[PDB]
RNA sequence: AAGGUAAGUAU
RNA sequence: AGCUUUGCGCAGUGGCAGUAUCGUAGCCAAUGAGGUCUAUCCGAGGCGCGAUUUGCUAAUUGAAAACUUCCCAAUAGCCGUGACGACUAGUCGGCACUGGCAAUUUUUGACAGUCUCGAGACUG
């Protein structure tokens, strides 16, 4: 039983796109 | 799970959450303090009176 | 030991007033898990001032208690400060608030600190503790002689507990070979492994004789498990 | 945030904006969605999960 | 990694200016802050693309007496909007960092 | 009627 | 020449350093500051005002505790099979793989631990 690292979305200070990246 | 895989405290988990959210982590000095604290914790987990006893053996 | 720091030698006179002058500032601190002991030696006048109540001495001792932890490294500082003095534990716990990482837990088991007063070598060290500077108190050579460090304290406590009950009988009970094994690296002498236990059996019998005479249970009726707890002062 | 208040109460308003400072609502939403995604991915065998993702 | 800082190392008395507005901080503001006759430094950390300053700048003077005078001369008073803060520059170079790491043993 | 405009930042 | 008395500044230790102390560009002085003592009197300032250097470093909270680049798409052998050439249905040398390569002689490991004076012994 193991858990791979958990990723997250960088909504703040992100000018790449209006919507949060997926 | 962090890089070392140890079970993080909820405060550290929220710190990672916010660092990912804003897209940037702590500063250089904060990172140095964090790695110093991690090194101190690792050294404490691995464990000076023998040297004191040897010195006190001599009059 | 809070009483050790506040201990004051009292003179004896048929007509003159007893001179309950302070002895020293050392608290007879010990740390069997650390393989050594702490001797916070302070001046007798500094230990107890003129017209100083017991509460005033306890308040000053708390500052010195925190000072010893402050000087020591955080890792080297005791993670749990097990002091049987519950009344003095709270000021120590209040002093422990200066170190949030460290914790203070009540000590149901009471270390027989009276052995240091009973022992002439440590009794002379009590007089030698009159220096205001902190001193170094090495661990007993019996603990080093014993193979098991976990049982090293038990062997030392068993002799110490009998000394508190009867110091003169403890010296006779203690084997002279173990008694005359003092090393320059230890305040207290060494132990001859199993042979010391046979000598300590007489010291245990000294407590058993006290248990047999005072308590209704006979000397043999005193169980070793209870005696070991009594040696460590587990009972209140 | 997603707290609805009826009538301006300066004490409650300031207390709420202190408690929910630094986008705390978005943070807890992201935490719960990430926890759900991780839980679903861990037990993806019995659930016959081919893809478990989140929209933009 | 900062060759310009090496050229700026000539003036020893270096002060760290903080709490700078992005548009408030400017070369003219530094010139107005250049009360002492010694040469100043208007360099302030800023974004690579947009140029938005992070609020931290460094002013270098060759006169430590002027350093001490300006430490209390311009504490809290600044021409622009954001009030200025002054701190003793604890700046270190890589050689100093290596020396400190070596000497950290004792 | 109301006593319920967050400010800040350049466009 | 040694030694001693004493003070200043400087050097060192110790000590106190919120009934602890200086600052004053204010204000009253040994011709006399200021007494409730001692008013042929003591003799020091009186009592206001202004307040309690600089440097090292840790620790805590916070998303961030301020020292001069992000991110994106990708990156920097064998066994047989079909043709080609050569030597007497077979063999050889080069080409690509439409299938395989964890079951005793080679590549999916009979390996690991302990002891003695480069060598040997014991166990799983």
């Amino acid at each position: 039983n193991v858990s791979q690292k958990r990723k997250y979305r960088q909504y703040m200070n992100r000018k790449g796109g209006f919507n949060r990246p997926l | 799970v962090d890089e070392t895989g140890r079970k993080l405290t909820p405060k550290e988990a929220f710190r990672q959450l916010s660092h990912r959210f804003h897209g940037k982590g702590s500063g250089k000095m904060k990172t140095e303090r964090r790695m110093k604290k991690l090194d101190e914790e690792a050294l404490l987990k691995k464990m000076l009176g023998t040297v004191a006893l040897l010195q006190e053996k001599q009059k | 030991d809070d009483t050790n720091v506040y201990r004051v030698t009292i003179h004896k006179t048929f007509e003159g007033n007893l001179t309950t002058k302070p002895i020293n500032g050392a608290i007879f601190i010990f740390n069997p898990r650390t393989g050594q002991l702490f001797l916070k030696i302070i001046h007798t006048s500094v230990w107890a001032g003129q017209k100083r109540l017991g509460q005033l001495a306890k308040w000053k001792t708390a500052e010195e208690v925190a000072a010893l932890i402050r000087s020591l490294p955080v890792e080297e500082q005791p993670k749990q400060i097990i002091v049987t003095r519950k009344g003095m534990l709270d000021p120590l716990e209040v002093h422990l608030l200066d170190f949030p990482n460290i914790v203070i837990k009540g000590s149901e088991l009471q270390l027989p600190f009276q052995a240091c007063l009973k022992v002439e070598k440590f009794g002379d060290l009590i007089l030698k503790a009159t220096e205001p500077q902190m001193v170094l108190f090495n661990l007993y050579d019996d603990w080093l002689k014993t193979i098991s460090s976990y049982t090293a304290f038990s062997r030392l406590i068993l002799i110490l507990r009998a000394l508190h009950v009867n110091n003169d009988r403890a010296k006779v009970i203690l084997k002279p070979d173990k008694t005359t094994i003092t090393e320059p690296h230890h305040i207290w002498p060494t132990l001859t492994d199993e042979e010391w236990i046979k000598v300590e059996v007489q010291l245990k019998d000294l407590i058993l004789a006290d248990y047999g005479k005072k308590n209704n249970v006979n000397v043999a009726s005193l169980t070793q498990s209870e005696i070991r707890d009594i040696i460590l002062g587990m009972e209140i | 945030t997603g707290i609805f208040m009826h009538g301006k109460i300066p004490t409650l308003k300031i207390s709420l904006i202190q408690i929910f400072r630094a986008h705390l609502w978005q943070k807890i939403h992201e935490s719960i969605v990430m926890d759900l995604c991780q839980v679903f991915d861990q037990e993806l065998d019995a659930l016959e999960i081919e893809t478990v993702q989140k929209e933009t | 990694e900062d060759p310009s800082l090496l050229e700026w190392d000539a003036d020893d008395f270096r002060i760290f200016c903080g709490d700078l507005g992005n548009e408030v901080n400017d070369d003219i503001l530094a010139r107005a802050f250049s009360r002492f006759p010694s040469f100043l430094k208007a360099k302030v950390i800023r974004d690579k693309r947009t140029g938005k300053t992070k609020g931290y700048g460094f002013v270098s003077f060759k006169d430590p007496s002027d350093y001490v005078r300006a430490m209390r001369e311009m504490n809290g008073k600044y021409v622009g909007s954001r009030p200025i803060k002054l701190r003793k520059s604890m700046w270190k170079d890589r050689n100093l960092d290596v020396v400190r790491k070596k000497q950290k043993e004792k």
